[PDB]
């Protein structure tokens, strides 16, 4: 069990970006798909989660109008959009899958998306 | 909902060790589905335990989960070396999940 996530991301205030999850060695439409942020001094914060299986999402009622949680079964990938950005959302996102059939718990991780909200000098 | 835990905690090797996760709107129960994530260097996490006491596969047996009084738990029995990282817990409202502060073990 892989999640390769995309690279380090560099996009000015105002502008959106799209990351990513490409799981492998797995069924994919078994297990949801998490999403967190890391920042420093924070610990960690919840975005959101989604089941491939049909699309369906859970939200933070902080980063509702935030992030966007989709899928693409053919590819076995987890996308999240962040729009608006700001100096605030300056942090290294990461997806953990979790088991949901009879308990709820977390197992593989991804290495992590450095985002750095840069203005252009 | 504030998830209160201790901020660090210090065991030696083989000693047994008791992490918490208390929550601010009342008592924990199996409702809350208590989880715990390892953070150790290099950003490395590993999902641990979750429906307060279901291992996942492939996870170290001597971490074990339970409801201590008013707060879940993460009992190390018999703690390595390889286990100094940080332990952030993670309640559910019924709609979303809320992390906690963290606690950074360190084994002597
Ligand atoms: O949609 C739902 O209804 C009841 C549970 N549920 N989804 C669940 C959960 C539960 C826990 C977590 N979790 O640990 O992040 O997601």
């Amino acid at each position: 069990v892989q999640l390769q996530q995309s690279g380090a991301e560099l996009v000015k205030p105002g502008a959106s970006v799209k990351l990513s999850c490409k799981a492998s060695g797995y069924t994919f439409t078994s297990y949801w798909m998490h999403w967190v942020k890391q920042r420093p001094g924070r610990g960690l914060e919840w975005i959101g989660r989604i089941d491939p299986n049909g699309g369906g999402t859970k939200y933070n009622l902080k980063f509702k109008s935030k992030a966007t949680l989709t899928v693409d079964k053919p590819s076995s990938t987890a996308y999240m959009q962040l729009s608006s950005l700001t100096s605030e959302d300056s942090a290294v996102y990461y997806c953990a899958r979790m088991w949901y059939y009879g308990t709820y718990y977390f197992d593989y991780w991804g290495q992590g998306t450095t985002l750095t909200v840069s203005s252009a000098a | 909902a504030v998830v209160t835990q201790e901020s660090a905690l210090t065991t030696s090797p083989g000693e047994t060790v008791t992490l918490t996760c208390r929550s601010s709107t009342g008592a924990v129960t199996t409702s809350n589905y208590a989880n715990w994530v390892q953070e150790k260097p290099r950003h490395l996490f590993t999902g641990l335990i979750g429906g307060t006491n279901n291992r996942a596969p492939g996870v170290p047996a001597r971490f074990s989960g339970s409801l201590i009084g008013n707060k879940a738990a993460l009992t190390i029995t018999g703690a390595q070396t390889e286990d100094e990282a940080i332990y952030f817990c993670a309640l559910w409202y019924s709609n979303h999940l809320v992390f906690g502060g963290g606690t950074k073990l360190t084994v002597l």
